[PDB]
């Protein structure tokens, strides 16, 4: 039974491996949508600042 | 008369201009670097609210140097412009004669740029004029 | 102004002049029978690199690079620069008479932190 129970610390360990890939493509998304919305509200900001 | 003068060196040459045309001395930290610059000036500094050139002296007379060994700029002062030389060590204030000066400046490159060349204790000390250094380096 | 940088040396961009600011990919840029164009809208610019411009030692490697789209008479040219800093209302001062000679640059000055920030000149660079 600590056989059984031990593998299936293999099941939790290869479950997180994958969340962990997971999750940092998630954050490499917030990172980007967040860098490009930096640049485009410095676009309305250098476009806004000479409209009167 | 009695004039005293600047003394410094550039690698082991002795050379020397007025005090009536210095605004301080300094070590080299941070000379902001100019795009497109001539050979013989390395950049700007803001000293005492004023952007002041940094010029490399030896790439203007035509003489040796070494640009690590190198750590020193004399800031001088005209009416027309203050401009730092870079060069290596300073020695300091000299009170010289003109019992011990000669004006030969047949065969010196910056010789037509030279009050002088004062004989003093076993050394070649060249007296250089400011303004027509100063001339040279103007676009 | 809009204050950019490239080598972290501090350059002023005149921000009346300009037209759009554009993160463009290294696969895109190509040379037609001249100097570096990219196809934007499907319109050509004349795209240029500040550090190529102005004949100063920088990064070999190829990027995702920031570019600067600045107008001039009845035409645009784009300029890539490294990083954005950040606006702000400066104050123009003289290059300098050892500086005569260059073009690309009208005006130096000196940023709130005391920074030196020379100002470029939209019509200074071709």
């Amino acid at each position: 039974m600590i056989s059984n129970s031990a593998k299936d610390v293999e099941r939790v360990v290869e479950s997180f491996q994958k969340g962990a890939e997971e999750i940092t493509s998630f954050v490499e998304t917030i990172n980007a949508i967040a860098e490009q919305t930096n640049l485009l509200a410095l676009n309305a900001a250098i476009e806004a600042a000479r409209a009167g | 008369k009695e004039f005293e003068v600047l003394s410094f060196e550039i690698d082991e040459q002795a050379l020397a201009f007025d005090v009536d045309n210095i605004e301080m001395v300094i070590e080299k930290s941070d000379i902001t670097p100019v795009p497109k610059s001539r050979h013989f000036v390395e950049g700007v500094i803001n000293l005492r609210g004023r952007i002041i050139p940094v010029v490399n002296l030896a790439k203007i007379l035509g003489i040796s140097f070494d640009e690590q060994k190198m750590k020193s700029i004399i800031v001088a002062r005209t009416k027309d412009v203050e401009v730092g030389f870079l060069v290596d060590r300073v020695l300091g204030v000299l009170r010289i004669t003109e019992n011990q000066l000669d004006l030969t400046n047949v065969s010196d490159k910056f010789g037509k740029k030279s009050k002088g060349l004062v004989k003093t204790d076993g050394r070649l000390i060249i007296y250089l004029d400011i303004d027509k250094i100063i001339e040279e380096i103007t676009v | 102004a809009l204050l950019v940088k490239v080598n972290n040396l501090v350059y002023a961009i005149p921000i009346a002049n300009i037209d759009t600011i554009l993160s463009i990919s290294k696969e895109d840029i190509q040379r037609v029978q001249d100097r570096d164009v990219i196809v934007i809208r499907g319109e050509v610019i004349p795209v240029y690199r500040l550090w190529e411009v102005l004949q100063i030692e920088h990064k070999e490697e190829l990027e995702e690079m920031e570019a600067v789209i600045v107008r001039v008479g009845n035409r645009k040219y784009g300029i890539v620069v490294d990083d954005l800093l950040g606006q702000d209302d400066i104050v123009i001062k003289s290059l300098g008479k050892v500086f005569s000679e260059v073009k690309e640059f009208s005006g130096a000055a000196i940023l709130g932190d005391g920074s030196i920030a020379l100002i470029i000149n939209v019509s200074g660079i071709v």
